[PDB]
């Protein structure tokens, strides 16, 4: 999930936007 | 800002700034 992609590993704008509505 | 380890309130704030008026969903356990 998001914690795995952005917290435990380095985040990116591409991934963050996957969580916008 | 965006390209680093973002956890907890730090991650929530990034989603807030990036998504803007579109809003977002935060699911810690998924």
């Amino acid at each position: 999930g998001i914690v795995e992609q952005c917290c435990t590993s380095i985040c990116s704008l591409y991934q963050l936007e996957n969580y916008c509505n | 800002f965006v390209n680093q380890h973002l956890c907890g309130s730090h991650l929530v704030e990034a989603l807030y700034l990036v998504c803007g008026e579109r809003g977002f969903f935060y699911t810690p356990k998924a």
